[PDB]
């Protein structure tokens, strides 16, 4: 409600999940 | 050390029987004791010395010391500089090691890919076995054109000349004799030195020393890349020093200035270009060697992509070299051999003694066996050791005769001269089978027209007939008829030595010929059809479309050479020679205009009297050339004369006498299954199989290397502009710095250096063999078009994408682009803690720095996003991605991994205190998507324009 | 570096040089076209009265008015030329706070003389015109004994440093909802003020630090809340933010004093990395 607090540590979790997904997809692709 | 004394005591010392040799059981018994016959290799590095050589060695120990000093300085109170230095050295060294420990491993495989063989005689049998396990006792055999396996004490020589060229270095071939000549082991004649090639003749010796206890046991592309790297590094150092001084003038506490200098230097130079080039060459060498195409040096890989002429012989290369007899000719009757087991057809009469004389001339000149133990195996499919024409004649005779070895043992030969290409005659003196007339037989073998002039008599239906002028015309007509079918024939004849003129005890001399070899009779000749290889016509077509001029330098008659050329495709349809044109027009060949014929057949005899200008004009004014009945010295003649007009000529050779031609030619191609060791070691390229389609495949690989290298270099160079432009605008326009040094390292030492390897695995384009060969002189790896396309068309769009992202973040946080100009002085001032933004708010220093570092991070992310499309468009430089496909998975792996690294660096907690990288909102990942799409669309359109109209302005000024 | 390369008989390393330069000019003009278009399309999606993101502007920092190069205030109270820079900077800042420049003209307004609740003048949009601003009187700071409207630290005493809170658009500071905090003024009242304190750095420096005096609106240490929230430069030009003059009466001569000033509150936060967010440090010393 207040435009002075952004919900970090939730963006960080999403970014790390996305990076892990990309890394796993690349590793699986090299193994195909 | 045993040449002084006789052979009986040397042979008993090593427990050897001179006639037989060593038993099989004793071979391993002595091998396991003494060990292998090979010189001890120099000691190998423990595989961690080179690691530290590349990390802590060279010009990197200074950077390591600086990083340690910066870390210490941070500890007592700075950290950024230490992290930057440590990252630079660690990543650069590790990458340079990974590409050096791979190329070395691949090149280690070529030592044992082709084996070294020696001809040992053990237990009364000669076998071609690897020369590593040569024991110090067995009896070995050496033949002209081979290299000795170990030190040999000659026991039975046959005029064998051994050229050392390794101790003395003199290329003069020294003859070898079984008798002692000098007490000095270094210049005696009994001893043959180790690792010395045998030029001519054949000698048998007993090995006295193996392994260490022996006499011997006591690229342009890289240069061009290095020059370009040195030039760009000079420019980078100049710019970096200038801007470092300027930053000090502006005032940046001597440590932000060093960071600026490091950022500029890292951004302006490609840090992994040379290792990438080396690994590209090595990977393509392995790919070439996987197919039957082996290269000795890495320079032959750089060449062979600019090949414009192939001078390949006929037999073995353009034909399978497994000849089955088809036709005969005797008594003016063209007979054909029916090879059926049941003897069907009965087209030929066997009872005539002309055929028994034919077997008695063509049955004992051959040196052919069947390894003794063959039962139930048909004579047609029985394996033979020897030549092809030899033992092809035996497959012919054995269907009629019934004794593989009995009849050959019935007589015995007293004279023997090995068949040689230059001498061309095969002679042997045999005792007659007749018990009342035991005369001495004489035999002939070679070119039918070269032997016909040696005969003034000819058998006809049973009895000799005098020299007939019509007989010569009949022989020529029969030769034409048999050669028109793409067949090679052998003309041979026999003569009985007079009984009273030559007493029946005379020794048959070898050097000084005393037997009459000028007035013999003539039995006949037979055909030996050799069909061409299956994949050869396709290879000749591929060469024709690729602008490679194929020249056949054969060694037999012009008619059969022309026939096999026409069958293969060397002489294309609709193209005619001057003699065929004259025959069509019934015109004398003298007055036929030579400009109406583009194919020519050159006889070898006429080639000896042709001058350099005549050879040059013959090569220049013809496109389909064959050289019939030539010798390897003449092969040197064509090889030398064909590169005088800017050609990269690759020639094939297998004999001992072909070595100067192979050395003179740009690419010397030896033979892996039929070539002598001299040619195999004097060449830059070995055909694991003699196919001539493997030559074209190797040429295709050599062409592909250049395309892949150009693509990788262009992709690596593209990302230099967006990493140097932000610093340019940071001082020219006075805006907050949009790119830090760690970010520059991530752009350069990250998404640029490492994914460039993935472009080396790209498949060959559709038109790879449909364009003219590259010019080694006027065409370079790095040219103005590549620099233009990298630094002015793609780099600028990438920089625009990064700057758009930077402006988006700065505007969304308050600082509109209007009042960003000229704010650099107050922005970077630590004493100003109330800087006013566009909306009127006031920021502390560490509150503006967070926004600036987020801008840096999203600049990095936008560079990654645009380099997605930059890597996609660099897959092809002539075709389109939609018609090329995403075949290689290494490229997609690189894309996913660079994006994963980008998304991990920003979002990982605790990375905003070490690398100064901050998380960016999800909306900011799509800032550079329009510019990536623009890059893709622009290159697709440009390549479509290039394909539509070749040779236009786009190709002239943009086709890198 | 060959001389036979500039102009043989046709041109300078190319034919007429025209098509390549024309192509590059058209290409770069087009690229500037897409860049300008994309920048404009981006500017369409942002607001004119409030920034898209304001989380980066954390609880606003605290700043003192004498801009000092190395957070040090070192001066000899004998020579007037030693403290000329500080006095000049204070005067340049306070020029806009003089009563001669605060005339209504449908711009300024007579604000309360005691701290009051925040004045919400409407929403952060353009249905109303330009907003009015509460006026600040320079006489509210004053001095215990000296020249009238004096902003100088003369031979006696120390320059009266002016403490100001950074402006954040649409920010309403929240005073703490408690009593007997680290701030112990003579008259302590939680609402309508943002308490500030100026103590020493350490025990060794709290000695002989003197009795600091806060000269603000209502004679209580704080920023009166009637001046908040800020409505932006476009909507509130000539907006006078509250000030707070702090004067150090007696101090040790020729002894460096490290003083840390805070601003306690509920919205106000503190960061370890940022030394100027919600608090600040100063260094003072007088030379004999
Ligand atoms: N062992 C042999 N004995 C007698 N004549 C032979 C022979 N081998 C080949 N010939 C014939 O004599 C000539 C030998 O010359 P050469 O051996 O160099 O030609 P070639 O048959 O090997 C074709 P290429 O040079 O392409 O391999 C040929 O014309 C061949 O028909």
């Amino acid at each position: 409600m207040d435009p002075f607090h952004y919900d970090y540590q939730t963006l960080r979790i999403g970014g790390l999940v996305f990076a892990v997904v990309l890394f796993s997809v690349g590793i699986l692709l090299i193994l195909s | 050390t045993e040449h002084k004394m006789s052979v009986e005591e040397v042979c008993r010392k090593y427990n050897t029987d001179c006639v037989q040799g060593l038993t099989h059981s004793k071979a391993q018994e002595i091998l396991a004791r003494d060990g292998p016959n090979a010189l001890t290799p120099p000691p190998t590095t423990p595989e961690w010395v080179k690691f530290c050589r590349q990390l802590f060695g060279g010009f990197s120990i200074l950077l390591w010391i600086g990083a340690i000093l910066c870390f210490l300085a941070y500890g007592i109170q700075n950290l950024y500089l230490g992290i930057v230095l440590a990252a630079v050295v660690i990543i650069t060294g590790c990458f340079s090691y990974y590409q050096e420990a791979k190329s070395s491993k691949i090149m280690e495989s070529f030592k044992n890919m082709v084996p070294q063989q020696a001809l040992v005689i053990r237990e009364g049998e000669k076998m071609q076995v690897n020369a590593e396990e040569v024991v110090v006792g067995d009896l070995v055999e050496i033949k002209g054109g081979d290299r000795v396996p170990a030190d040999l004490r000659i026991i039975s020589a046959h005029g064998c000349k051994v050229d050392n060229s390794s101790l003395t270095g003199e290329s003069e071939p020294q003859t070898r004799s079984p008798d002692c000549t000098h007490d000095n082991p270094l210049e005696t004649r009994n001893i043959t030195f180790f690792s010395t090639n045998c030029v001519e003749g054949t000698a048998r010796g007993v090995v006295v020393a193996t392994g260490d206890r022996t006499v011997m046991g006591r690229t342009p592309i890289a240069i061009e890349i290095e020059h370009f790297i040195q030039l760009i590094t000079g420019v980078a150092v100049f710019l970096g020093v200038s801007f470092f001084i300027l930053s000090l003038i502006l005032g940046y506490t001597w440590l932000e200035a060093v960071i600026f200098l490091i950022g500029i230097i890292v951004a302006n130079v490609p840090e992994g270009l040379l290792a990438t080039v080396t690994v590209c060459l090595t990977l393509t060498a392995k790919r070439m060697a996987r197919k039957n195409c082996l290269v000795k040096n890495l320079e032959a890989v750089e060449t062979l992509g600019s090949t414009s002429t192939i001078c390949s012989d006929k037999t073995g290369t353009l034909t399978q070299n497994r000849m089955t007899v088809a036709h005969m000719w005797f008594d003016n009757q063209i007979h054909e051999a029916d090879t059926t087991e049941d003897q069907s057809g009965t087209s030929f009469d066997k009872s005539s003694h002309t055929w028994v004389a034919l077997s008695h001339i063509a049955g004992l000149c051959n040196r052919a066996v069947f390894k003794g133990g063959q039962d139930n195996i048909p004579v047609l499919k029985r394996d033979v050791a020897g030549d092809a024409s030899e033992s092809a004649l035996l497959k012919c005779i054995e269907l009629s005769s019934g004794s593989v070895k009995l009849m050959r043992e019935r007589n015995k030969k007293v004279a023997e001269i090995p068949f040689n290409s230059t001498n061309k005659y095969q002679l042997s003196i045999h005792e007659t089978e007749d018990p009342n007339d035991n005369r001495y037989l004489l035999v002939m073998k070679g070119a039918p027209e070269r032997i016909l002039d040696r005969c003034s008599t000819i058998l006809l239906q049973g009895k000799e007939q005098p020299l007939d002028e019509e007989m010569k015309e009949a022989f020529q007509n029969a030769y034409l008829e048999l050669g028109g079918l793409g067949e090679r024939v052998l003309g041979f004849c026999h003569y009985y030595l007079p009984e009273e003129q030559f007493p029946k005890g005379f020794a048959f001399d070898c050097d000084d010929v005393n037997f009459t070899t000028d007035n013999l009779c003539f039995v006949g000749l037979m055909s030996m059809i050799d069909p061409p290889r299956a994949a050869v016509p396709d290879a000749v077509g591929k060469c024709r479309s690729a602008g490679i001029k194929v020249i056949m330098v054969t060694g037999d008659h012009p008619i059969t050479a022309k026939a096999i050329a026409k069958g293969v495709g060397i002489i294309s349809e609709g193209n005619e020679t001057v003699e065929d044109i004259a025959a069509r027009l019934n015109i004398p060949v003298s007055q036929v205009n030579p400009r109406d014929a583009k194919a020519c057949v050159i006889h070898g005899t006429d080639l000896k009297d042709f001058t350099s200008e005549q050879i040059d004009e013959i090569l220049q004014n013809h496109t389909e050339i064959v050289f019939a009945r030539t010798s390897p010295q003449q092969k040197l003649i064509i090889v030398e004369g064909c590169q005088r007009q800017g050609a990269i000529v690759a020639v094939t050779g297998d004999g001992v006498n072909d070595s100067p031609a192979l050395k003179k030619a740009d690419i010397g191609v030896a033979m892996g299954i039929a070539g002598s060791d001299v040619s195999k070691q004097a060449a830059d390229m070995i055909l694991l199989d003699d196919n001539f389609a493997s030559i074209v495949t190797g040429v295709e690989e050599g062409r592909l290397i250049f395309d892949n290298l150009k693509k990788s270099i262009a992709y690596t160079l593209t990302s230099n502009i967006p990493e140097i432009t932000p610093f340019l605008l940071f001082i020219m326009a006075n805006i907050p710095l949009p790119l830090g040094t760690i970010t520059i390292l991530c752009i350069d030492l990250g998404t640029d250096m490492v994914p460039a390897i993935s472009l080396a695995y790209e498949a060959a384009e559709s038109d790879i063999m449909k364009r003219q060969p590259r010019n080694p002189r006027t065409d370079k790896l790095v040219n103005e078009r590549l620099i233009s396309m990298a630094y002015g068309q793609i780099g600028m769009i990438q920089a625009l994408g990064g700057f758009f992202s930077y402006f988006v973040i700065l505007a969304e946080n308050g600082f509109l682009p209007g009042n960003l100009v000229g704010i650099r002085l107050n922005w970077d001032d630590r004493t100003v803690n109330d800087l006013e933004d566009s909306y009127g708010q006031q920021w502390t220093y560490e509150q503006r720095k967070v926004v600036e570092f987020t801008c840096h991070t999203a600049f990095f992310v936008s560079i990654v996003v645009v380099q997605w499309a930059d890597l996609i468009i660099c897959k092809t430089r002539r075709n389109s991605v939609f018609q090329q496909g995403m075949k290689n998975k290494i490229l997609i792996f690189g894309l996913f991994e660079e994006t994963a690294l980008a998304a991990f660096l920003s979002y990982c907690p605790g990375m905003d205190v070490a690398l100064r990288m901050y998380p960016l909102k999800p909306s900011w990942w799509f800032c550079a998507f329009p510019y990536s799409f623009l890059i893709f669309v622009y290159d697709e359109i440009r390549k479509l324009i290039l394909r539509r109209n070749p040779g236009g302005w786009v190709e002239k000024e943009t086709y890198y | 570096i060959w001389n036979s390369e500039k102009k043989e008989f046709l041109g300078r390393t190319g034919g007429s040089w025209f098509k390549i330069l024309l192509f590059y000019v058209i290409f770069y003009g087009c690229l500037a076209g897409i860049f300008i278009g994309t920048i404009q399309v981006m500017l369409l999606t942002i607001s004119e009265f409030k920034p898209t993101y304001q989380d980066r502007v954390a609880p606003p920092g605290l700043t003192q008015i004498p801009q000092i190069q190395k957070t040090e205030i070192s001066f000899r109270p004998n020579d007037p030329k030693s403290y000329e820079a500080y006095v000049l900077n204070i005067v340049r800042f306070l020029e806009k706070y003089k009563d001669s420049a605060q005339r209504d003209d449908m711009i300024f307004e007579d604000c309360g003389d005691v701290p009051s609740e925040p004045k919400e003048r409407g929403d952060f949009n353009h249905e109303r015109g330009e907003r009015k601003v509460c006026r600040f009187k320079l006489e509210w700071l004053g001095n215990c004994s000296g020249l009238n409207d004096e902003t100088y630290g003369y031979k006696e005493g120390k320059p009266c440093i002016i403490i100001k809170l950074n402006r954040v658009l649409g920010f309403k500071p929240k005073p703490p909802k408690n009593e007997s905090l680290e701030t112990y003024p003579v008259m302590k009242y939680n609402p309508n003020v943002l308490p500030v304190q100026c103590t020493g750095k350490r025990d060794e420096d709290k000695d002989k630090v003197g009795n600091v005096e806060y000269f603000g609106l209502g004679n209580s240490p704080g920023f009166p809340l009637q001046y908040y929230p800020y409505y932006g430069k476009l909507l509130q030009p000539k907006y006078l933010q509250p000030l707070l003059a702090v004067q150090f009466t007696n101090l040790t001569m020729d002894t460096e004093i490290r003083i840390e000033c805070k601003a306690y509150g509920e919205n106000i936060g503190y960061s370890e990395k940022d030394r100027f967010q919600g608090r600040f440090d100063v260094k003072i010393e007088v030379k004999s």
